C-alpha cells in the first residue's frame, strides 16, 4: 500500500531528536535574521529581507514584521507561507479571547497556543512541521514589555535581547556584549541595528533590505503604540546613528 | 396517527410450590371485540427449565420472549454451556424491558421455574423492567379478578384461626401440585365468565427437577 | 487520519520509539525529588548557555498541577505542556465528580496512562518525557513523591533524578539518604536537594530552581538569594 | 414572551449637511421591571457606529461579535471599515442565522472617510438592508420615532440644529412608550470630531 | 408502570 | 431556589440568598448555601430551576479553578462575569438551556474597586450599585433606590440589607428561611453568622 | 520474497504469497479429521498441549443445534469466524424461521476470507475449519481453507501429518459412507483414521476430541471420560 | 410511597414502606425499597420502580468499581453524585426518582444525601421522600431529637412510615428498618401494617380516629 | 406516520383436509371512489403459497417486490432451489412479519394487513396473519377488514376447531368461501363483485382462479320494500 | 518496512512473536493451584533501593473471586486490568451472579489481537488469572499477547519461567495444601531471582472460595520465608 512512500515525519532517531524538527531549525538558519530587544520603556524588533532586488516594491511590503492585534507584533524566520497560516491563527485567537473575557490576551496565552500548534505537527498527524521561529515583541498589564521566541518544535522561551534566522551564535555574542538592563528604546534601537550591520552576510546595510518596528508607551498616557517603521523612516534612523 | 400500540387481551397465572412451579395462560387472542385466535399459545419453554410469557402486545410479547430465548443461546455459547439459572434470568429480562425505557414492550411479564436451590421460583415484571420474587402472581387483562382470589387463597390473606379471636393467622404452608392446578383451573374459568377478553381454552406448564410438562383445558368460548 | 504504528516490537522485544523517547529525557536539564519527613522538594537544574534570558516570562520548570500537587519533568519542553494541560484538567474534573482534590497517587497514575496510551496508538510518538510528581493527598501530612516514564511505568520513590548525569546524583543520594531517618526539617531536605545538584550543575547562581511543597496546599518557590545562601554554606563545609 | 419586546429599548439615527447623528435610549427592563438605566445600545468600530435594539443578550453577543470582525478586517485590510462595507457585514451575518436569528434591530451610521458622504442604514432581523437619505428607526418605539422623524425631519440640517430635531423625535418617541426612556444618549458625528451629549428626560 |  | 440580592458598597460587594429548598408542599431543608466561591476574590450566587443551577455553578467554578492554575493568576471579576454571561449566552440557543440566573460580587485588586454583576439566564449581564434576581426586585430594587448611598460602609450596606430581609419577609408569600449573607472585599470571601 | 510484504501484492507468477503463509499456520497445526455416512457427520480432533501442567487446547466448536465445525491454525482466528457462524445460523432461524443450509455456511465463510485478501492494512485468517452438518439435504462435511476455497467432501483431515489420515479416509471411502444409523460405527471409523496420523504419541482420554451430529442427533461434543469407550 | 432517614446521635436510621401501585390498583405489597450498596451505604428508592431500580443497582456496580480502582470504599458524597450526575444527563427524558444515598464513612462520618431526577442534590440531617413524605414529616418533626437511642430512633422511623401507610393511600404494606452505625447497616426486620398498626394501637393509645 | 391512499378491502381464508384455501376482491379504493378495477391482490410465491394482502396499494406493490426479490435471492448458489431448499410457506411469512414488525418500530409502517396461506413441504397446512403493527395469530380460518366481522363467523360454522379439518373437503370449504365474498359485496361498501380465489393442496398443489364472479344473489324481495314506516 | 499484521513465512505473526520476547526480559510471577486455593506470587525488581517497592503493584485484583500477576511491560496490563473488571462487574450486573474465571479470561484474550493499520501493536504483558467459581472451582490461566490461554495446575512466566517451569513439573501433585503451595512459590522464586529473596522484593497472594482475593502483608510473607529456611534445612 501506501506505507512505502511514508517518510514518517513525527519519530525519534535512535539519540531521541526528532528528525524533521531538526532539519527544519537548519532550513531556518538560511532565513534573513531578525532581533528582538526589550528596554525598559519598550521593544525593538528590526529584521533583514532577503537578498532584495531593486525592482521590489519597498513600500508596500511585508515579509518578516506582522500585526497580530494592537498590542503585539511578531518577527519572522523561515517560510513565509507557513508563518502566514500561523499569524492568521494567532489573530483569530487573539480575538476569541477577547470576545469571551473582554479583555486584551495576555502575552504568553497567545504564545503558548501558537506553540502548542507546532508541537501537535511533530506528535501526531504524519505532516511536515512548520519551519518557521518566531520573535513575539508584545505588551500586557501583567508582566509589561515581554519577547518570546517559538521554533518548530513548539518550545518557547522569553528574552530581554533575542535574534532569529541566519547567525544568531554571532548576533547573540554581540547582543550580550552590549546590552544592559536600565536601557531606553532609542539605544535599543541602535543596538539592533548595529548588530545587524555587523552579522549581514551583505556588503553594507541599507533601508531598502531592512524591517524594522517598535512598541512603546510613547503614546499619550498609559496606552501602547505600535510603529510600523516606513521606507523613509528607517532611511532617517540609519543615519542618525551613523550608519549610512 | 399511527399508533404502534394495540392490545391483544388474554391473562395469565404463575404460583410456585415447594419442588415445582407453574405457569398458566389462557389461549385466547383479541383484537377490539373480535377473536383473533381460539388456540394461540402464549406460555413458552425457553430453555434452563424456564418458562415464560409476556401478556399485553402481543407484537412486543413475542418479540420479548424471541430476545429472551435468544439470550439463553447466547450465554450457553459464551459460558460454557452453563445452566441459566432463574435469577439471573429475571435480572437479563429487566434489561431487555429497561433497554426500551424509552420505547416500552407493551407487556406484563412473568417467568417461572426452580432456584438453586429446588424451590419452585415465579418472577414478575412490569413494562420497563422492574422486578420481583414472588410465591404468586396474576398478569394481563384480568389480573385484578384473579390476583385477590390468589392472595386469599395461597398466601392465606385475611384468614385467621378460628376460635382465636382474630389474633392467629392461618399458617404459611406449601401447596401440592394437586391443589394448585385446582386454584388455577378455578381462577381462569372465574375470569371467563366475567372478562370478555378470557375464554377458549386453558394452557398450564408445569416445571419440575424431571422437566417441563402441559395440561391443556377447554374454556368458555363466548 | 494518520494511522501509522510508529511504536512497535523488535526482534530483540524492545520498542526502539519508546526506548529513543528515554533518550530524549536523557538529554534534557536535570531534575531532582527528595521527599523528608514533613516535606518534598523539587529541585531542577537550568543550563547557561543562555544569557540574556527573561526569567520573569520564562516557563518555569515546576508546574502547579493542583494547589496541592506539583510536577516537575526532563525532556522536550513542548511535550510537558501537553501532560500538565491534560493533568490540570483531570485535576479540576476529579474535584467536579468526587467532590475531593487527586490523591498524588491518582493523579500520577492518569499521567502514566497518558504516556502508554501514546506508545501503542497509532500515529504517535510517545512522549519524550519523564516527570517527577509530589505532593500531599487531602488532609495527609505524609509525603508523596512519584516518577514516571515514556513506556507508561510509574513507582514511587524516597528520592529521585531524572535527566542529564541523573546517575551521578542518583549515586549521591543513594549514599547521603537514610530511609530510617529522612531529612527532619525543611531546611535539611533543601540542603540536601541542592547538594545533590551541586554534584552535577557547575555554578549555583541562576542554575538551580528550588520548589518546596508542605501539607495542605503550601506550595513556594524559593527565590535567587535564598538558593545562593544553600549554595555558599556547602561550598564553606566542602574545604576540610 | 415575544423576544424583542422583553428588555424594550430605542435607536434612531439622522443625516445632516456634511454630518450625521445617532441617538438611543438607556433602558434595560424585564418585561414591567425597570433593571438598569446604563444600558447605552450604541458602539462604535473605527468610524462607524452601530445601534442596536432588541434582545439585550443579542445586542451585547452582537456587539462582541463585529468588534472581533472589525479588528481582524483591520489587521488583514491595514485599513478602518467603512460604514457601506459594515453594513454589508452585518446583513450576511445575520442572514448566515436564517432560521434561527438574533432578536435584534440594528442600526448603522457614519461618514465615509475617502468619500465625505454621510452614510445610514437599518436591518430587520435576518439581515434585510433599509438605507434611507434621510432617517433610521428602531426598537420598541419605532411607530412614534416613525411619526416624530417624518413630521420634524428636513434636509441639510447643521450639527447644532441636527443635534436638536434628533433629540426632540427620541425624547417625544420614548415618552409614549412604556419599555423605553430611563435615560438618553445623542452621537453628533462630523467628518472628524464626535459629540456624545446625555440628555435629561422624564425618569418614568 | 408502577409507583412507589 | 428563589431570593439572591447583591449590593456594591463603597469598599466591599454583599450578596444575600435565602436557605430554603422546596419542592412541592414541603420545605426540605433551610441551611442551603446558593453561592460557589469562583476565586478568592470572586463570589457567584445563584436562582432558577432545580438541579440545573448547582450543575452550572460549579461547572464554572471548576472553568475559573483550572484558569488560576494554569496561569496562576486570579481573573478580574469583570473578566469572569464575561466568561459567565458567553455560557449563558450560548446555552439559551442549546437543546436543553441552563435556566440559571447569576449574581457575580468581586473586588478586583488591580482597580481596588467593589464590583457587582446581574446576568440572568439569557445572557443579559450588567453592572449595577445593587441588584436582585426573581420577584425579590419588585419590592428591593424601588427600597434601595431610596435607601442606597455610593459611599456607604460595609457596615451601613448590611443595615440597608436587613430593611430589604424584613420587607420581603413582611410582603412576599413564601417562606424562604432567611439568608446567608457573605461579604466579598480587599481580604477576600468571609460569611456573616449571625443574621 | 519482495512480494510478500501484504496481500494486496500479487507476485511475477500470480501468487499472494501471505495467502500462502496462512496457510503455512494450518500446517503446523495438531490435526483434525472429518467424515460423514448418509445419516451422521463426525468430527475427531486430536487435541495439543503446551506441556503436562497445561490443559488441552479445545478444537471443537458448535454453531447451532445442527452444525458446528473444527480448527486447525490460529484459534482466535477460528473464535472470530465460528462466531460469525454462530450469528448467520441465527438471523436465518429468527427472520426466516429457517435452518442455515451448510452450503450456504460455506458460502458466508468464503466470502468473509476473500475480502481480507484483497484490501490493503488487513491480514488473511491464519486458520482451517472442517464443518460439519445436518440440515434439510442429509448429512455434509466442509473444509474451509483462509485463501477462500471451500469444499465438500465425504471425508478429511486437516493439520500436521493430516496425510495419512486423508490417504486411509481415500481406502475406506466405500465402507464409512454406507455406515448408516450407527453413530458408534461411524465414530471408530474416524478415531482409526486419526491414528494414521499419530508419531510417537497415541490417543489419551485427555487427548481425544469428539463430535457428531446426525438425523436424530443434535450436535454434541465428548471430551473426557465420555471417549474412553474409543481407545 | 414513603420513605425516610435521618441522623442522630447514634448514626442514622432508615425506614421504607413496600407498596407499589398502578394508579389506584395496589400492585405489590412486598416490594423492597431499600438497595444494599455495600456493608456501610444504603440507598432508598421512590418514584418510577423500574428508574430506582434499575439506577440505583447500577449505582452499586459503579461504587464497586470505585474500590476495585481506588481500593478505598467509596464516600457518600462521590456515590451520590455518580447518581445525580447519572440523572442529569436524563435530565427532561421523563425520569421519575426521589433516592436517598445513606451510609459512614470515616472523613464523613454518618451521611445522608437526597438526590432526585431533576438534578436536586442536598446534604443534610433528616428527609422523607415519596407521596406520604409529608405525613411521615409531621409524625418525625414533633418527636425528633438530636439525643434519641438507638431504641427510641428506630421506633420513631418505624412509627412515622406507620402513619403514612395509614394515612396516604398509595403508602402501606410493610415496614423495612435499617440502622446504619460506624460498623455498618444493620437490619432490623420486616414489619407488617395488618400486624404492626392494632399492635401500636393498642400499646400507644393512638389511632383514636380509627374505630378500635 | 403514515395514511393509507389507495387501498384493499378483506382478505379471507380457511384450513381444509388436504390444504387452504384464500381469496380476495380486485379492487382499488380512493377514499369512497371505487378507482381501480384491475388490481390483484393474491399473490403467489412458488407453487405452494399464496400471499393474501389488504390495506395501502402502494405499500401492497413494495411486498410484491421484495417477495419477487426473495425468490431471485433464494435461487442464488442453491442447486435445490425448485426441491427441497425451495421456499416454504413458514419462510415467507416469518421474513414478513420481521419487516412488519420492524417498520412499526420505527414508525414507518406498511399499512397492511397480510394472511401466508400454503402447505408446508411435509404436507401441513400453513395460515397465518400478520398485520402493520406486527401482531400474528393463527386460526383454522382467518380474514382482515370487514371479513374478520362478517366472513369468519360463517366460515367457522365449517371448521371450529382443529378436528374440523380433517371433516372438510376441498368442494365444501371452497362453497363457503364463495358464500362469504357474496355476503362481503352485499355488506361490504368498499367491496367489488369481482374477486380471484386460490387453493394450495398437497396432492393437486397450487390452483389460481382468476375473474371470478358473485352470483346468486338475493334482491327480489327488495320490490316489497317501502317506504320507512308508515 | 513492513506490514504490522504480517505472517512470517514459517506461519507466525512477527509482531506477536516479538512481544514475547519483551515478556521473557520481564520479572517472574509464578501460579499454583490446589483443591483449597490458588496462590499468585511475583518478584518485585526494583531497579534502584531509593525505590519504595511497596508501590510496586504486580499482583491486580479483577474481581472478589478472581485475582491477576503480570510479566513484561507492566504499563500495557493497566488497560487489560481495566477492561477485566469492568467485564467482570458488567456481567454481575446483567446476571446478578459472579462471572466464570474462563469466560473472564477469554474477554481479555479478546482484546489481545486487536491491532494492526484497533491500537497500533500488541501487548508485551502476559498475564496468569487466578479465580475461583461453582462449576469448575479454583482455576489458574496464562493469557498471551497472541489471543491464547491455556489452564494449568502451575505455571511460571518471566525470565526465570523455564527453569522455574522444569521446577513446578517435580513438586506439583493433584493433593497438595495451600500452605504446601506458599512455600513452594517462595521456594522457586527465591531460586530464581537474581537479588536475594525477602518481603520486600517478593510478594504473595492468593484467591479461596471462602475469603476471595487477597494480598499477603509484608508481614505475613515475611514468617512464610522464615518457615521456608527452616524446613530446607531440617534435612
Ligand atoms: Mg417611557
Ligand atoms: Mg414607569
Amino acid at each position: 500500500g501506501s506505507r512505502r512512500y511514508d517518510s514518517r515525519t513525527t519519530i525519534f532517531s535512535p539519540e531521541g531528536r526528532l528528525y524533521q524538527v531538526e532539519y527544519a531549525l537548519e532550513s531556518i538558519s538560511h532565513a534573513g535574521t531578525a532581533i528582538g530587544i526589550m528596554a525598559s520603556d519598550g521593544i525593538v524588533l528590526a529584521a533583514e529581507r532577503k537578498v532584495t532586488s531593486t525592482l521590489l516594491e519597498q513600500d508596500t511590503s511585508t515579509e518578516k514584521l506582522y500585526k497580530l492585534n494592537d498590542k503585539i507584533a511578531v518577527a519572522v524566520a523561515g517560510l513565509t507561507a507557513d508563518a502566514e497560516i500561523l499569524i492568521n491563527t494567532a489573530r483569530i485567537h487573539a480575538q476569541n479571547y477577547l470576545k469571551t473575557y473582554n479583555e486584551d490576551i495576555p502575552v504568553e496565552i497567545l504564545v503558548r497556543r501558537l506553540s502548542d500548534i507546532k508541537q501537535g505537527y511533530t506528535q501526531h498527524g504524519g505532516l511536515r512541521p512548520f519551519g518557521v521561529s518566531f520573535i513575539y515583541a508584545g505588551y500586557d498589564d501583567r508582566y509589561g514589555y515581554q519577547l518570546y521566541t517559538s521554533n518548530p518544535s513548539g518550545n518557547y522561551t522569553g528574552w530581554k535581547a533575542i535574534s532569529v534566522g541566519a547567525n544568531t551564535s554571532a548576533a547573540q555574542t554581540l547582543l550580550q556584549m552590549d546590552y544592559k538592563d536600565d536601557m531606553k528604546v532609542d539605544d535599543a534601537i541602535e543596538l539592533a541595528l548595529k548588530t545587524l550591520s555587523k552579522t549581514t552576510d551583505s556588503s553594507a546595510l541599507t533601508y531598502d533590505r531592512l524591517e524594522f518596528a517598535t512598541i512603546r508607551k510613547g503614546a499619550n498616557d498609559g496606552e501602547v503604540y505600535q510603529k510600523i517603521f516606513k521606507p523613509q523612516e528607517i532611511k532617517d534612523i540609519l543615519v542618525k546613528t551613523g550608519i549610512t | 396517527q399511527f399508533n404502534p400500540y394495540g392490545d391483544n387481551g388474554g391473562t395469565i397465572l404463575g404460583i410456585a410450590g415447594e419442588d415445582f412451579a407453574v405457569l398458566a395462560g389462557d389461549t385466547r387472542n383479541i383484537t377490539d371485540y373480535s377473536i383473533n385466535s381460539r388456540y394461540e399459545p402464549k406460555v413458552f419453554d425457553c430453555g434452563d427449565n424456564i418458562v415464560m410469557s409476556a401478556n399485553g402486545f402481543a407484537a412486543d410479547g413475542d418479540a420479548l420472549v424471541k430476545r429472551f430465548k435468544n439470550s439463553v443461546k447466547w450465554y450457553h455459547f459464551d459460558h460454557n454451556d452453563k445452566k441459566l439459572s432463574i435469577n439471573s434470568a429475571a435480572r437479563n429480562i429487566q434489561h431487555l424491558l429497561y433497554g426500551k425505557r424509552f420505547f416500552p414492550y407493551y407487556v406484563h411479564t412473568i417467568i417461572a421455574g426452580l432456584d438453586e436451590d429446588g424451590k419452585g421460583a415465579v418472577y414478575s415484571f412490569d413494562p420497563v423492567g422492574s422486578y420481583e420474587r414472588e410465591q404468586c402472581r396474576a398478569g394481563g387483562a384480568a389480573a385484578s379478578l384473579i390476583m385477590p382470589f390468589l392472595d386469599n387463597q395461597v398466601n392465606f390473606k385475611n384468614q385467621y384461626e378460628p376460635g382465636t379471636n382474630g389474633k392467629v393467622k392461618k399458617p404459611l404452608k406449601y401447596l401440592s401440585v394437586e391443589e394448585v392446578i385446582k386454584l388455577v383451573r378455578d381462577s381462569f374459568t372465574s375470569a371467563t365468565e366475567r372478562h370478555i377478553q378470557v375464554g377458549d381454552g386453558l394452557e398450564i406448564l408445569i416445571v419440575t427437577k424431571d422437566g417441563v410438562r402441559k395440561e391443556f383445558y377447554e374454556l368458555k368460548r363466548d | 487520519g494518520y494511522d501509522r504504528a510508529l511504536s512497535i516490537f523488535s526482534p530483540d522485544g524492545h520498542i526502539f520509539q519508546v526506548e529513543y523517547a528515554l533518550e530524549a529525557v536523557k538529554r534534557g536539564t536535570c531534575a531532582v525529588g527528595v521527599k523528608g519527613k514533613n516535606c518534598v522538594v523539587l529541585g531542577c537544574e537550568r543550563r547557561s548557555t543562555l544569557k540574556l534570558q527573561d526569567t520573569r516570562i520564562t516557563p518555569s520548570k515546576v508546574s502547579k498541577i493542583d494547589s496541592h500537587v506539583v510536577l516537575s519533568f526532563s525532556g522536550l519542553n513542548a511535550d510537558s505542556r501537553i501532560l500538565i494541560e491534560k493533568a490540570r484538567v483531570e485535576a479540576q474534573s476529579h474535584r467536579l465528580t468526587l467532590e475531593d482534590p487527586v490523591t498524588v497517587e491518582y493523579l500520577t497514575r492518569y499521567v502514566a496512562g497518558v504516556q502508554q496510551r501514546y506508545t501503542q496508538s497509532g500515529g504517535v510518538r510517545p512522549f519524550g518525557v519523564s516527570t517527577l510528581i509530589a505532593g500531599f493527598d487531602p488532609r495527609d501530612d505524609e509525603p508523596k513523591l512519584y516518577q514516571t516514564e515514556p513506556s507508561g511505568i510509574y513507582s514511587s520513590w524516597s528520592a529521585q533524578t531524572i535527566g542529564r548525569n541523573s546517575k551521578t546524583v542518583r549515586e549521591f543520594l543513594e549514599k547521603n539518604y537514610d530511609r530510617k531517618e529522612p531529612p527532619a526539617t525543611v531546611e535539611e531536605c533543601v540542603k540536601l536537594t541542592v547538594r545533590s545538584l551541586l554534584e552535577v550543575v557547575q555554578t549555583g547562581a541562576k542554575n538551580i530552581e528550588i520548589t518546596v511543597v508542605k501539607p495542605d496546599s503550601d506550595i513556594v518557590a524559593l527565590s535567587s538569594e535564598e538558593i545562593n545562601q544553600y549554595v555558599t554554606q556547602i561550598e564553606q563545609e566542602k574545604q576540610e | 414572551s415575544d423576544p424583542s419586546s422583553i428588555n424594550g429599548g430605542i435607536v434612531v439615527a439622522m443625516t445632516g449637511k456634511d454630518c450625521v447623528a445617532i441617538a438611543c435610549d438607556l433602558r434595560l427592563g424585564s418585561q414591567s421591571l425597570g433593571v438598569s438605566n446604563k444600558f447605552e445600545k450604541i458602539f462604535h468600530y473605527g468610524h462607524v457606529f452601530l445601534g442596536i435594539t432588541g434582545l439585550a443578550t443579542d445586542v451585547t453577543t452582537l456587539n462582541e461579535m463585529f468588534r472581533y470582525k472589525t479588528n481582524l478586517y483591520k489587521l488583514k485590510e491595514e485599513r478602518a471599515i467603512e460604514p457601506e462595507t459594515f453594513t454589508q457585514l452585518v446583513s450576511s451575518s445575520l442572514y448566515e442565522r436564517r432560521f434561527g436569528p438574533y432578536f435584534v434591530g440594528p442600526v448603522v451610521a457614519g461618514i465615509n472617510s475617502k468619500s465625505g458622504k454621510p452614510f445610514i442604514a437599518g436591518f430587520d432581523l435576518i439581515g434585510c438592508i433599509d438605507e434611507a437619505k434621510d432617517f433610521i428607526v428602531s426598537g420598541t418605539a419605532s411607530d412614534q420615532l416613525f411619526g416624530m422623524c417624518e413630521s420634524l425631519y428636513e434636509p441639510n440640517l447643521e450639527p447644532e440644529d441636527l443635534f436638536e430635531t434628533i433629540s426632540q423625535a427620541l425624547l417625544n418617541a420614548a415618552d409614549r412608550d412604556a419599555l423605553s426612556g430611563w435615560g438618553a444618549v445623542v452621537y453628533i458625528i462630523k467628518k472628524d470630531e464626535v459629540v456624545k451629549r446625555y440628555l435629561k428626560m422624564r425618569q418614568d | 408502570a408502577p409507583l412507589x | 431556589m428563589d431570593i439572591i440580592l447583591g449590593i456594591r458598597v463603597q469598599d466591599s460587594v454583599i450578596l444575600a440568598s435565602s436557605k430554603a429548598v422546596t419542592r412541592g408542599i414541603s420545605v426540605l431543608k433551610d441551611s442551603d448555601d446558593k453561592t460557589r466561591q469562583l476565586s478568592p476574590h470572586t463570589l457567584m450566587s445563584f436562582a432558577g430551576e432545580a438541579g440545573d443551577t448547582v450543575q452550572f455553578a460549579e461547572y464554572i467554578q471548576a472553568n475559573i479553578q483550572l484558569y488560576s492554575i494554569r496561569e496562576d493568576y486570579e481573573l478580574s471579576p469583570q473578566a469572569v462575569s464575561s466568561f459567565v454571561r458567553q455560557e449563558l449566552a450560548k446555552s439559551i440557543r442549546s437543546r436543553r438551556p441552563y435556566q440559571v440566573n447569576v449574581l457575580i460580587g468581586g473586588y478586583d485588586k488591580k482597580k481596588n474597586k467593589p464590583e457587582l454583576y446581574q446576568i440572568d439566564y439569557l445572557g443579559t449581564k450588567v453592572e449595577l450599585p445593587y441588584g436582585a434576581h426573581g420577584y425579590s426586585g419588585f419590592y428591593t430594587f424601588s427600597l434601595l433606590d431610596h435607601h442606597y448611598r455610593p459611599d456607604m460602609t460595609t457596615e451601613e450596606g448590611l443595615d440597608l440589607l436587613k430593611l430589604c430581609v424584613q420587607e420581603l419577609e413582611k410582603r412576599m408569600p413564601m417562606d424562604f428561611k432567611g439568608v446567608i449573607v457573605k461579604i466579598v472585599d480587599k481580604d477576600g470571601i468571609r460569611q456573616v453568622d449571625d443574621f | 520474497n519482495n512480494y510478500d510484504g501484504d496481500t494486496v501484492t500479487f507476485s511475477p507468477t500470480g501468487r499472494l504469497f501471505q495467502v500462502e503463509y496462512a496457510l503455512e499456520a494450518i500446517k503446523q497445526g495438531s490435526v483434525t479429521v472429518g467424515l460423514r455416512s448418509n445419516t451422521h457427520a463426525v468430527l475427531v480432533a486430536l487435541k495439543r498441549n503446551a506441556d503436562e501442567l497445561s490443559s488441552y487446547q479445545k478444537k471443537i466448536i458448535k454453531c447451532d443445534e445442527h452444525m458446528g465445525l473444527s480448527l486447525a491454525g490460529l484459534a482466535p482466528d477460528a473464535r472470530v469466524l465460528s462466531n460469525y457462524l454462530r450469528q448467520q445460523c441465527n438471523y436465518s432461524s429468527l427472520v426466516f424461521n429457517r435452518k442455515l443450509a451448510v452450503e450456504r455456511a460455506g458460502h458466508l465463510l468464503c466470502d468473509k476470507a476473500q475480502k481480507n485478501t484483497q484490501s490493503y492494512g488487513g491480514r488473511p485468517y491464519g486458520v482451517g475449519l472442517l464443518i460439519i452438518g445436518y440440515d434439510k439435504s442429509g448429512a455434509h462435511l466442509l473444509e474451509f481453507q483462509p485463501s477462500g476455497n471451500v469444499t465438500e467432501l465425504y471425508g478429511t483431515a486437516i493439520g500436521a501429518r493430516s496425510q495419512g489420515a486423508k490417504t486411509y479416509l481415500e481406502r475406506t471411502l466405500d465402507t464409512f459412507i454406507k455406515i448408516d444409523g450407527n453413530p458408534d460405527e461411524l465414530i471408530k471409523a474416524g478415531v482409526e483414521a486419526i491414528s494414521q496420523s499419530l508419531r510417537d504419541e497415541s490417543l489419551t482420554v485427555d487427548n481425544l476430541s469428539i463430535a457428531i451430529v446426525g438425523k436424530d442427533t443434535p450436535f454434541t461434543i465428548y471430551d473426557g471420560e465420555a471417549v474412553a469407550k474409543y481407545i | 410511597t414513603t420513605t425516610l432517614a435521618f441522623r442522630f446521635q447514634g448514626g442514622i436510621i432508615v425506614a421504607v414502606d413496600s407498596r407499589a401501585t398502578a394508579g389506584n390498583w395496589v400492585a405489590s405489597q412486598t416490594v423492597k425499597k431499600v438497595i444494599e450498596i455495600n456493608p456501610f451505604l444504603l440507598g432508598t428508592m421512590a418514584g418510577g420502580a423500574a428508574d430506582c431500580q434499575f439506577w440505583e443497582t447500577w449505582l452499586g456496580s459503579q461504587c464497586r468499581l470505585h474500590e476495585l480502582r481506588e481500593k478505598e470504599r467509596i464516600s457518600v458524597a462521590a456515590a451520590s453524585k455518580i447518581l445525580s450526575n447519572l440523572v442529569y444527563q436524563y435530565k427532561g427524558a421523563g425520569l421519575s426518582m426521589g433516592t436517598m444515598i445513606c451510609g459512614y464513612t470515616r472523613k464523613e462520618g454518618p451521611t445522608i444525601y437526597y438526590v432526585d431526577s431533576d438534578g436536586t442534590r442536598l446534604k443534610g440531617d433528616i428527609f422523607c421522600v415519596g407521596s406520604g413524605q409529608t405525613f411521615a414529616y409531621g409524625v418525625l418533626d414533633s418527636n425528633y431529637k438530636w439525643d434519641l437511642s438507638v431504641e427510641d430512633a428506630l421506633y420513631l422511623g418505624k412509627r412515622s412510615i406507620l402513619a403514612a401507610a395509614h394515612r396516604d393511600a398509595y403508602s402501606g404494606g410493610s415496614v423495612n428498618l435499617y440502622h446504619v452505625t460506624e460498623d455498618g447497616w444493620i437490619y432490623h426486620g420486616n414489619h407488617d401494617v395488618g400486624e404492626l398498626f392494632w399492635k401500636v394501637k393498642e400499646e400507644e393509645g393512638s389511632f383514636n380516629n380509627v374505630i378500635g | 406516520t403514515q395514511q393509507p391512499i389507495v387501498t384493499g378491502t378483506s382478505v379471507i381464508s380457511m384450513k381444509y383436509d388436504n390444504g387452504v384455501i384464500i381469496a380476495a376482491d380486485n379492487l382499488g379504493s380512493y377514499g369512497s371512489l371505487l378507482r381501480f378495477n384491475g388490481v390483484e391482490r393474491l399473490i403467489p410465491v412458488g407453487d405452494n403459497t399464496v400471499v393474501g394482502i389488504s390495506g395501502d396499494i402502494s405499500d401492497m406493490q413494495h411486498i410484491e417486490r421484495l417477495l419477487k426479490d426473495l425468490v431471485t435471492e433464494n435461487a442464488y448458489d442453491n442447486p435445490l432451489a425448485d426441491a427441497e431448499e425451495a421456499l416454504e410457506p413458514s419462510y415467507i411469512f416469518e421474513y414478513l412479519a420481521t419487516v412488519m414488525y420492524q417498520r412499526r418500530s420505527k414508525m414507518n409502517p406498511l399499512w397492511n394487513a397480510i394472511i401466508v396461506a400454503g402447505v408446508q413441504s411435509n404436507g401441513d397446512q400453513f395460515l397465518r396473519y400478520v398485520n402493520l403493527l406486527g401482531v400474528t395469530y393463527s386460526s383454522p380460518t382467518l380474514a382482515t377488514g370487514f371479513g374478520a366481522h362478517m366472513a369468519n363467523p360463517l366460515l367457522r360454522k365449517v371448521v371450529d376447531r382443529e378436528s374440523d379439518i380433517p371433516k372438510t373437503t376441498v368442494q365444501v370449504a371452497e362453497e363457503a368461501i364463495v358464500n362469504a365474498m357474496r355476503v362481503l359485496y352485499y355488506r361490504d361498501a368498499r367491496s367489488s363483485r369481482n374477486f380471484s380465489l386460490a387453493i394450495i393442496d398437497k396432492n393437486t398443489g397450487l390452483t389460481f382462479k382468476k375473474n371470478l364472479q358473485v352470483e346468486n344473489m338475493k334482491w327480489d324481495f327488495a320490490k316489497d320494500i317501502k317506504g320507512y314506516g308508515t | 518496512d513492513r506490514g504490522v499484521s504480517t505472517f512470517s513465512p514459517e506461519g507466525r505473526l512477527f509482531q506477536v512473536e516479538y512481544s514475547l520476547e519483551a515478556i521473557k526480559l520481564g520479572s517472574t510471577a509464578i501460579g499454583i493451584a490446589t483443591k483449597e486455593g490458588v496462590v499468585l506470587g511475583v518478584e518485585k525488581r526494583a531497579t534502584s533501593p531509593l525505590l519504595e517497592s511497596d508501590s510496586i503493584e504486580k499482583i491486580v485484583e479483577i474481581d472478589r473471586h478472581i485475582g491477576c500477576a503480570m510479566s513484561g511491560l507492566t504499563a500495557d496490563a493497566r488497560s487489560m486490568i481495566e477492561h477485566a473488571r469492568t467485564a467482570a462487574v458488567t456481567h454481575n450486573l446483567y446476571y446478578d451472579e459472579d462471572i466464570n474465571v474462563e469466560s473472564l479470561t477469554q474477554s481479555v484474550c479478546d482484546l489481545a489481537l486487536r491491532f494492526g493499520e484497533l491500537m497500533s501493536r500488541p501487548f508485551g504483558v502476559a498475564l496468569l488469572i487466578a479465580g475461583h467459581d461453582a462449576d469448575d472451582g479454583y482455576q489458574l490461566f496464562h493469557a498471551e499477547p497472541s489471543g491464547t490461554f491455556y489452564r494449568y495446575n502451575a505455571k511460571a512466566i518471566g525470565s526465570g519461567s523455564e527453569g522455574a517451569q522444569a521446577e513446578l513439573l517435580n513438586e506439583w501433585h493433584s493433593s497438595l495444601t495451600l500452605k504446601e503451595a506458599e512455600l513452594l512459590v517462595l521456594k522457586i522464586l527465591k531460586q530464581v531471582m537474581e537479588e536475594k529473596l525477602d518481603e520486600n522484593n517478593a510478594q504473595l497472594s492468593c484467591i479461596t472460595k471462602q475469603d476471595g482475593f487477597k494480598i499477603y502483608d509484608n508481614e505475613k510473607t515475611a514468617e512464610l520465608i522464615k518457615e521456608l529456611k527452616e524446613k530446607e534445612a531440617a534435612e
